[PDB]
């Protein structure tokens, strides 16, 4: 939120003000969970099964 | 000889951006009015937020900023929080004295509901030695802060003898209140079942004693 | 850092005088003067004036020029409000405040005055112990009922103030010409009645001090 690089932290909007969250909490899924292979800003890279 | 006017009440949700304003009856508010913003939390708890229009007191979160918007002083809460629920007062300087606004009650979504914790105590014996008996019903930690307390002596709704305080805000921002049912040493010894019923955000809690 | 701690709340019959103190901490008294504000029960906040803690000159709001007199025990970092020939409509809370940063930055706790005719009645302090049977939970709630006193204020602590967590003190309320107050305290079921829990009550107006240990009903 203070505009600083931290790979273990996440920045989301929470009712008019931006708040901090955890990188471990982030998940991607189609029919089964997906393996995250890159995260930076608004972008997420993932390999997903048939969904 | 100037009248500062503020919104009466404003309701927002955690995470939103909300603006409170401060209007002067004599003209546009300017930097020479040194708009001040003060917050009142329950318990007659005052803290200063902003001074001289836009100077944030030290140790006041950055979500708070002041400015002049149009012809009035404004306070913006960027990312309002549950903790920001309070009364905000603006003050304006007029060459020789200060005039305070009526204050804006701000409500912010948050603090999940909490049921009351009710306890009913019997008249102590040292008090029954006075030819008096007072049943105390204490209710704490409830939110929203609104309850209904009903007493029932021996199955029958008492309707005279009781006094219930007004919900008072505790520190955690939940409320408390107590109700008293005063009998006589004698009224005491007569009836046999006392009960203090507290109704809060739809559930009821009955605490009964047995003499 | 900065603490402005005010005197406790008084009761005074019409006509009397009151001196409300404001003891300042954390700043150099002398470079920051004091604002006195009246927040009247309904009405909201009002500036009563400002005192130059350097020279000592007071400014009064026009509403306050007359019965009101600001002064300071410079030496002890105290500012004081004195309201003489008390009028019944002066019941309200008065705050001291530090003027700094083109406004006011810190406010005190408040000293509430209740102008009201009445004699002096000492309180009766009653222990509130749980019902005669059972009462088995992970915790336990005791209480203390301070009944029938006049005037305000009374102070109440638990175990001389060493037990403050889990305490709810309930604002005094007027009933049949007398004030009644109460307090609850909640502790783990192992604490009580194993360890002593005592209600401490003081009523300055009557020089009454009562220590009441909460005893089990059997």
């Amino acid at each position: 939120t203070d505009d600083s690089h931290d790979w273990t932290k996440l920045r989301y909007m929470d009712n008019h003000m931006p708040a901090d969250a955890e990188r471990a909490g982030l998940f991607v899924r189609t029919s089964a969970p997906c393996t995250i292979t890159g995260t930076m800003g608004h972008f997420i890279l993932a390999r997903c099964p048939k969904g | 000889q100037a009248v500062v006017t503020q919104e009466s009440a404003l309701t927002t949700s955690p995470g939103e951006t909300v603006t409170l304003t401060c209007r002067s009856n004599i003209g546009a508010v300017t930097s020479s009015n040194c708009a001040n913003w003060v917050q009142e939390k329950p318990d007659h708890f005052f803290t200063g937020l902003i001074g001289d229009t836009n100077n944030r007191r030290s140790g006041v979160p950055a979500r708070f900023s002041g400015s002049l918007i149009g012809d009035k002083a404004a306070l913006t809460i960027t990312g309002a929080q549950t903790e920001d629920e309070a009364i905000y007062f603006c003050a304006l300087w007029y060459n020789n004295l200060w005039v305070f606004g009526g204050g804006t009650k701000l409500t912010v979504l948050g603090q999940p509901k909490s049921s009351p914790s009710v306890t009913l105590f019997p008249p102590s014996s040292e008090e029954l030695e006075t030819n008096k008996a007072t049943l105390v019903c204490t209710i704490t930690d409830f939110y929203p802060g609104v309850v209904t307390v009903d007493w029932k002596v021996d199955g029958t709704p008492v309707t005279q003898g009781m006094e219930t305080t007004q919900p008072s805000k505790q520190s955690n921002n939940k409320y408390m209140a107590s109700s008293y049912l005063t009998l006589t040493a004698r009224a005491w010894e007569r009836h046999s079942s006392y009960s203090c019923q507290v109704t809060h955000e739809g559930h009821t809690v009955e605490k009964s004693l047995s003499r | 850092q900065i603490q402005l701690v005010q005197s406790g709340r008084e009761v005074k019959n019409p006509g009397e005088t009151v001196k409300i103190s404001c003891k300042a901490s954390g700043y150099t008294f002398t470079e920051y003067p004091m604002l006195w504000v009246k927040q009247a029960p309904g009405k909201g906040f009002r500036w009563m004036g400002l005192i130059y803690t350097n020279t000592g000159e007071p400014t009064y709001a026009e509403e306050f020029k007359g019965r009101f007199v600001f002064s300071l025990e410079i030496s002890a970092s105290t500012a004081y409000l004195q309201i003489n020939n008390l009028t019944n409509e002066d019941t309200a809370t008065y705050f001291c405040v530090r003027d700094y940063f083109i406004s006011l930055d810190y406010w005190g706790q408040g000293t509430t005055l209740t102008v009201s005719s009445a004699k002096t009645t000492a309180p009766s302090v009653y222990p509130l112990a749980p019902v005669c049977g059972g009462t088995t939970g992970s915790s336990v709630t005791l209480g203390c009922l301070v009944k029938g006193y006049f005037p305000e204020p009374v102070t109440l602590t638990w175990n001389s103030g060493s037990l403050s967590s889990g305490v709810h003190t309930f604002p005094a309320l007027l009933q049949s010409g007398l004030y009644t107050l109460s307090s609850s305290v909640t502790v783990t079921s192992n604490t009580w009645p194993s360890q002593t829990i005592t209600c401490n009550v003081a009523h300055p107006a009557s020089s009454t001090k009562v220590d009441k240990k909460i005893e089990s009903r059997r």
